[PDB]
Order: structure tokens, then C-alpha cells, then sequence
């Protein structure tokens, strides 16, 4: 109904310069990022999409899932649920090594192009534009925003290192806010605050820079940083909170959204566990997958997220349901560079990389920050959430996962941003 | 001399992916693969195939160190289908088929696009088509069988089941040497190749309901068992799907699910005879409500010269026809599936 199943065809077929610049020092005065229109931007590019253009989306929708999967897998292995919740966003993750080939050139370019798994740097970033466009353009027929997705870019360039002109004007067929500073990497830890007092200042999130350790040499930071803002329909913020479970002797009460009605609903009894679809939107939906017995989170993880498919909302069917869960406000980042580099890969981001089209100066990356900030918010069969589970939010209309979720805690913390 | 037959059983994935097993080497590496008489050429996964594409991560690679029979080739082979591209280097080793082995020329392949093979559950391809199509001209794995002598007739056979007909049962079967009389009724009406080199016959004509909207003055017929759906080129598929009222919905061809079972009836002639799909046939009907859209199992495929523009009759048609490809004779014969 919601998924794609895919008819294969295995017939063989058988066929001057560039002007660059010092960014501005990270300490000059920059207006805050105005959210609301960044949206209606969106909103607009949806708008004037031709179907080809929905097509190629939905393309790189799929490539993001398969990437977005791997490296949910990888976070998983190496690292695991740092202090209460891990969220990743496949199409983010995606942007951030497509906004790096963009960049890149000879062998750096190949293995980024491999790992993507699909040339045109230009065409795919444009493809995940109308990708977040189609999700937010989504609820608009009302004056109420059921949802809202902002990303920020941020280019964090040491002394004497000129980005091309160019590359940033690419980037914006993406991500139309980028924010490339000047920043000393001297000293990692008064580089680290910098940033994170930069993107308080111009956003106003919670973020954790993973830079203090990097190499001594760093002259390159590429930040990500994701808001998502979702009211789930005809939900309700509980006066009263519940307790969630953490383990068998911990429990923490937590205001809960409540919401009753008809919910794609799938209970599986051999590989033991139950899914649900609450949408947001006609097309847009959060997914939440929660194992019969607590004790099999891991299991039930490595037979859905981990198996990278969507065959686990395949046998969905509606059903009456009260769905209780708690108003998740999660802040966290992991390094992706420090991800990939402990991964079982060959080397992408390493001292040897090429990304002269970036810069002709010597690049040496410090972090590649993945920072999401995710709200979940309000407009017989019980689902209660008041148990570690795992969540995705998911757009038909691409085929697109924009995050995949695990909570074993649902209390907000700044130790989301520790880095390993 | 020879009187042998093997059967093989295959895996039915959503009506869409066919799958049985080879092994490679001594011993053994086992392999999911579909068997295309769409093609001829031999290839699974690589251990050489860098870690950076996700597809070969997620499938079964094959390890030439760790078989004894293994002898090196290494010439560059690149295999081009429609949306992506696999390539990599030919290898030789026994490869089992069935129960019978067999030193066959295949493709280690070391770099696999995400789509489409991120969507395979099978993990390489077995070539049941001519030496003709056969890329790098590399004997296929039928010829290398048939040189052997131990078959009882030079030809092979393919039952496909409906994936909601039956649950926890055959998916498929291919048998090598003959067909199996348990999954077909009636006899076998046979039809000439229209030329030696491609499982390709003519077709006289398709028609919507009673009138022929389509192949007015003759067309092509490609049997591809290892296409999911029923291929025509994009000009003639989009004349069916207006006959059909079908919308176009992303990639799927799409109607109303509740209009779905008075969809008219689609008939290939073929050898002057009428095969028939009724819309159950050619419709997942996962529901029947007036609001849910249902898949139309019928695609467009521009395959170019020589072999296209022509038609490809995959799963969807096999499911409804039993299908025998005579290498002898050089006919196909069709007959009722059961
Ligand atoms: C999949 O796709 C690949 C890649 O495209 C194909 O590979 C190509 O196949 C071509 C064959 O169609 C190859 O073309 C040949 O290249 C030869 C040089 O390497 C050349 O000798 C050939 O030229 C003769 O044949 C042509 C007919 O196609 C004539 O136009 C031409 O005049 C030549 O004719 C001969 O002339 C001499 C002297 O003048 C005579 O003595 C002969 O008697 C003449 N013979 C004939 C028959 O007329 C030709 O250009 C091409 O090299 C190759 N490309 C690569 C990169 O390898 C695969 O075929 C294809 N496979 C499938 C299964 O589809
Ligand atoms: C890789 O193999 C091809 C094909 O080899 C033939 O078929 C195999 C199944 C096996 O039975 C071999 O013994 C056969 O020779 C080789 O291509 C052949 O090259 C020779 C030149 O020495 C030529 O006479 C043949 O016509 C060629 N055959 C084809 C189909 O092109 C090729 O040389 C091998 N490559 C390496 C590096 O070993």
C-alpha cells in the first residue's frame, strides 16, 4: 500500500577560474534564521515540481533509505543508545556526503559516489530539496503547519583556507541556509564553543561540536543541524504524565500524547514484536515498532532497521486503537567522519582526501556534525509507549524515511551530545 | 543415452522475485539467484566487491580463494540494464545447478548500484538465454549442460505461483530436462523462434476486451523469466493503460481497486491462438475499496535493437502459462498452469 515494490527488467540492454573568498570571522554579527519562510521556500518548490521531478525525488528517497539504514547499523554496532535516545536522519546523512562529492574530485569522488550508491552532484542535491519540499508542503491546505523540517549548514574554514564560490551557490540547490565562518583551530575546545555559540545565537538549539577530538590540524568543520516539528492528528498533550519504564528498577514520569482512532496496526508473533502508523499528513506518517518483551529492543532492531527494508510495514492493517506515547523533545549529534572511520569501509574523509573543488588550500576535516533536533507535538486495542521502542517518520509520496529512532529514555539531557 | 531430469524449487518474493539456489566452487558457496531466459550471462556478487556499495554488503559474496576448482580469468565484463549498471570480471569454477555440475564461465561482480539490487532478495543472475546475448560472448550455463549429454531432452521449464493462491507452499519450479506434467494441464501448444539466438517469437496482435488496440500489423514477444511484469514500449503501453483508465502513480501503473475486477480481459495472439490474462491476472488486489489504488502488474521497457522495440512476457504471463523453452526445436511451448 505504502511501500514500493520494485518489477525487475534483467534483459541486458547493452548501452576560466573560479572565484573564491575568505569567509567572514564566526564572532560578526549574524540575524537569526527566520524558520517560517525557510518553509514556505519549501513549500513553493513543491509547488512547481513536474512529475519527473517527484520521480527522480522519490529515487533518492529510496538510495537515502538504504544509506540512512547502514549507517543506523553502524551507530548501532559501534557506539549503541548513547544515554537514553539515538535519531538519525537517512536523507540528512545523504545530503551531508552528496554536499561532500560536490566538493570532491578523482578518488575521493568515486568512493563518495560508490557509497551513495547511484554523477550529477547538482541534480541529486536538487532531487533532496524536493524531497523535504513534498513532505512540507503536506497539511497546508489548512493554516496549521502539522509539519516543519529546517535544516542549517554550517562551513567552519581556518585562517587562509578560501572556499570556492561555486561549491557554496551548489550547496543551496540543497540546503538554502549556509552559514560559512572563519574560525581558529588552535585551540579545538575554544573552536568547539565558538560554534556552539554561533548556531545558539542564529537557530537557538541545543548543540554539542565533537571537535575538541579532531586532528591538531583541522582547517575544515561541515556541520549539519536538523529540525523536524511534528503534530501528529488528533492527538492531545495528557494533563497528567505517566511513568516510563526504563528498565525493571527505573522509571521516570513523562507527559504523554494521547490519541484514539484508526491506525495501520501489525502485531508479529513469530519474530515478536508490534507496529504502528500514526500519520501526520495524507502521505507522512511516524512509524513505531515496540517489542513484545523489553528485553528484546536489539532483536526486534535486527529484524527491522538492521535487515535495510521496509518489508517489517508490509503486512500493516487498520484497527481501532488509544495510542499513548510520550512528547519527545530529543537533541542530539554524533560525527559522522568519527563514525565512518571506525566503520568497516575503506577511507573517505582521511588526510589523503581530494575536495579541491571545495578549496585549492589544504583541507584536513575535524568533524562532519550530524545535529537533530526532533519534536513530536498535539494538534479497544491500548498502545502504550511506556517502554523503550523504536520510531520513523515516513513520506509515501517519496519514499522517503527523514528519521529513524530508537528511545530507551525519553528525558531531555545534553549528554545526547557526547561524543565517543 | 541421457535420462535425467532435475528440479529445481524456487522462492516466490511478492510475485515480483523468482529465486532458486546454485553453489560455486568446492565446496559449494550457495547463491539466490533468478533465472532470466531474458538473458545469458552468468554473475553474483564478489569478496573483491569494495565495501562502499551497500548492495554487495547486503548480499552473499563469492570467496575464489576458498574453492579449489576456482581457475582465474579476470577479463573485464560490464552487464547495462535500463535504470543501472553491474560490472566486474569473469571467473571459472563448477558451479551446481540443480543436481547436476557444470564448469561455467560467470561474472564476479565488485561494483552493484544501490537501486535497483538494494530491492533483490536473490543475490546474482543465472543467463537461460542464446550465446548470441551472452555479453563478453561467454558460453551460457544451458549450452555447457546440454554438452554434458545427461539430459533427456534439451530443454527446460518454468511453473511460477501466485504468491495469495497459495501461503506456506511451492513458490516455483524450473526443470532441467523436460516438464513436470504435475503443474500444467492439457498439452503443450509450441511456437518457432522467429531466428536461433533469442527466446523471441511473433505476436499477431493484443487486444483490450474484444477489439485488437494494439500490434494491428505484427510485433515482437521477448519470454523473460526473470522480468517481474509484463514489458511493451512506453508508446504502446501508454495507448493500453488509457484503454485500461489506469493512472500513473510515481512508478506504478495504478486504478481504483473496486474498479479493479471489471477491468477488461488482455489477450497476446501468439501462433494463432488467444492467451488471455483476466484482470486478477494482471491486478494485486489488496483491496477492493473505491479509496485504495491497486498495481497494475504490466510496465513500459524501451529495449532497444536489435532484439527490442519488442514485448516482454515475464511473471505475470508464466503465472497464468506454463512455459517450455526447447533448445532442440528451437520453439517455446505454453499450456494452463494448476
Ligand atoms: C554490446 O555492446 C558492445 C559495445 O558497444 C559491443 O561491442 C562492439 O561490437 C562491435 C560489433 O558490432 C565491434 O565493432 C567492430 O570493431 C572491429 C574493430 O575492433 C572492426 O573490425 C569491425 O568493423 C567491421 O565490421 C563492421 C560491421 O559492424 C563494418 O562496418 C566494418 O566495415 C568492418 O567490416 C569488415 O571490414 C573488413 C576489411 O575492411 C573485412 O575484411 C570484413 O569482411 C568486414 N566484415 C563485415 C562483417 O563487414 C567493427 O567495427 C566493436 O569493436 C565492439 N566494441 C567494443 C568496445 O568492444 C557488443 O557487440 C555488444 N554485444 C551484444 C551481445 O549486443
Ligand atoms: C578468459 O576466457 C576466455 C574464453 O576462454 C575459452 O572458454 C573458456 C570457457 C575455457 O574453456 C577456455 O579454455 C577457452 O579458451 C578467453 O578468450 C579466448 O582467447 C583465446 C586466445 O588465446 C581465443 O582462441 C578464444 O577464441 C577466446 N574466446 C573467446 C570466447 O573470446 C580469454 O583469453 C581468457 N582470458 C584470460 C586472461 O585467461
Amino acid at each position: 500500500d505504502r511501500v514500493y515494490i520494485h518489477p525487475f527488467h534483467l534483459v541486458i540492454h547493452n548501452e576560466p577560474k573560479d572565484p573564491t573568498f575568505i569567509p567572514a570571522p564566526i564572532q560578526a554579527k549574524t540575524s537569526p534564521v527566520d524558520e517560517k519562510a525557510l518553509q514556505d521556500q519549501l513549500v513553493l518548490v513543491a509547488a512547481k515540481l513536474d512529475t519527473e521531478d517527484k520521480l527522480r525525488a522519490a529515487m533518492v528517497g529510496m538510495l537515502a533509505n538504504f544509506l540512512g539504514f547502514r549507517i543506523y547499523g553502524m551507530h548501532s554496532e559501534l557506539w549503541g543508545v548513547v544515554h537514553g535516545a539515538t535519531v538519525l536522519s537517512p536523507t540528512a546523512v545523504f545530503g551531508t556526503l552528496a554536499s561532500l562529492y560536490l566538493g570532491a574530485l578523482d578518488h575521493t569522488a568515486d568512493r563518495l559516489q560508490a557509497i551513495l550508491g547511484v554523477l550529477d552532484a547538482h541534480k541529486v542535491l536538487s532531487a533532496l530539496q524536493a524531497v523535504q519540499g513534498l513532505l512540507v508542503a503536506q497539511g497546508r491546505a489548512d493554516s496549521q503547519a502539522q509539519l516543519l523540517l529546517s535544516t542549517v549548514v554550517g562551513v567552519f574554514t581556518a585562517p587562509g583556507l578560501h572556499l570556492k564560490q561555486p561549491f557554496v551557490q551548489g550547496l543551496a540547490l540543497y540546503t538554502p541556509v549556509v552559514l560559512p565562518r572563519s574560525l581558529d583551530f588552535t585551540e579545538l575546545d575554544v573552536a568547539a564553543e565558538k560554534i556552539d555559540r554561533f548556531m545558539q545565537a542564529v537557530t537557538g538549539w541545543k548543540t554539542g561540536s565533537s571537535l575538541m577530538g579532531a586532528s591538531v590540524d583541522s582547517t575544515l568543520a561541515f556541520n549539519t543541524y536538523v529540525h523536524f516539528q511534528g503534530k501528529m492528528k488528533g492527538f492531545s498533550l495528557l494533563a497528567e504524565p505517566q511513568e516510563f519504564w526504563v528498565d525493571q528498577s527505573t522509571s521516570v514520569s513523562v507527559p504523554m500524547l494521547s490519541g484514539m482512532g484508526t491506525f495501520q496496526h501489525w502485531s508479529d508473533i513469530q519474530d515478536q514484536f508490534s507496529v504502528t502508523q500514526v500519520p501526520f499528513t495524507e502521505s507522512a506518517s511516524l512509524l513505531l515498532i515496540q517489542p513484545h518483551y523489553a528485553s528484546d529492543l536489539d532483536k526486534v532492531e535486527g529484524l527491522t532497521f538492521q535487515q535495510n527494508s521496509l518489508n517489517w510495514m508490509k503486512k500493516l492493517s487498520p484497527r481501532t486503537i488509544h495510542l499513548t506515547m510520550p512528547q519527545l523533545v530529543l537533541q542530539g549529534s554524533y560525527d559522522l567522519q568519527d563514525l565512518l572511520a571506525q566503520a568497516e569501509l575503506p577511507a573517505i574523509l582521511h588526510t589523503e582526501l581530494n575536495l579541491q573543488k571545495l578549496s585549492n588550500d589544504r583541507i584536513r576535516v575535524g568533524e562532519v556534525l550530524n545535529s537533530i533536533f526532533f519534536e513530536l507535538e498535539a494538534d479497544v486495542l491500548e498502545v502504550t509507549l511506556n517502554r523503550p521502542f523504536l520510531f520513523a517518520v515516513y513520506d509515501q509520496s517519496a519514499t522517503a524515511l527523514h528519521f529513524l529512532g530508537r528511545v530507551a529514555n525519553p528525558l531531555s539531557t545534553a549528554h545526547h551530545h557526547h561524543h565517543h | 543415452l541421457g535420462n535425467t531430469t532435475s528440479s529445481v524449487i524456487l522462492t516466490n518474493y511478492m510475485d515480483t522475485q523468482y529465486y532458486g539456489e546454485i553453489g560455486i566452487g568446492t565446496p559449494p558457496q550457495t547463491f539466490k539467484v533468478v533465472f532470466d531466459t531474458g538473458s545469458s550471462n552468468v554473475w553474483v556478487p564478489s569478496s573483491k566487491c569494495s565495501r562502499l556499495y551497500t548492495a554487495c554488503v547486503y548480499h552473499k559474496l563469492f570467496d575464489a580463494s576458498d574453492s579449489s576448482s576456482y581457475k582465474h580469468n579476470g577479463t573485464e565484463l560490464t552487464l547495462r540494464y535500463s535504470t543501472g549498471t553491474v560490472s566486474g570480471f569473469l571467473s571459472q569454477d563448477i558451479i551446481t545447478v540443480g543436481g547436476i555440475t557444470v564448469t561455467q564461465m560467470f561474472g564476479e561482480v565488485t561494483e552493484m548500484p544501490a537501486l535497483p539490487f538494494m530491492l533483490a532478495e536473490f543475490d546474482g543472475v543465472v543467463g537461460m538465454g542464446f550465446i548470441e546475448q551472452a555479453i563478453g560472448r561467454v558460453t551460457p550455463i544451458f549450452d555447457n549442460i546440454i554438452s554434458q549429454g545427461v539430459l533427456k531432452e534439451d530443454v527446460f521449464s518454468f511453473y511460477y505461483n501466485r504468491d495469495s493462491e497459495n501461503s506456506q507452499s511451492l513458490g516455483g519450479q524450473i526443470v532441467l530436462g523436460g516438464s513436470d506434467p504435475q503443474h500444467y494441464e492439457g498439452n503443450f501448444h509450441y511456437i518457432n523462434l522467429i531466428k536461433t539466438g533469442v527466446w523471441q517469437i511473433q505476436m499477431k496482435g493484443v487486444s483490450v476486451g474484444s477489439s485488437t488496440l494494439l500490434c494491428e500489423d505484427g510485433c515482437l514477444a521477448l519470454v523473460a523469466t526473470g522480468a517481474s511484469y509484463i514489458s511493451g514500449s512506453t508508446s504502446s503501453i501508454e495507448k493500453l493503460m488509457e484503454a485500461l483508465g489506469a493512472k500513473k502513480r510515481l512508478f506504478d501503473y495504478v486504478v481504483k481497486c473496486n474498479e479493479g475486477p471489471t477491468l477488461p480481459d488482455i489477450s497476446f495472439h501468439l501462433g494463432g491462438k488467444e492467451y488471455t490474462l483476466t484482470s486478477a491476472d494482471y491486478v494485486f488486489q489488496e483491496s477492493y475499496s473505491s479509496k485504495k489504488l491497486c498495481t497494475l502488474a504490466i510496465h513500459a521497457m524501451d529495449i532497444p535493437p536489435p532484439t527490442g522495440p519488442t514485448w516482454a512476457l515475464g511473471a505475470t504471463f508464466i503465472r497464468k502459462f506454463y512455459t517450455e523453452f526447447d533448445r532442440r526445436n528451437n520453439r517455446i511451448g505454453f499450456a494452463l498452469a494448476r
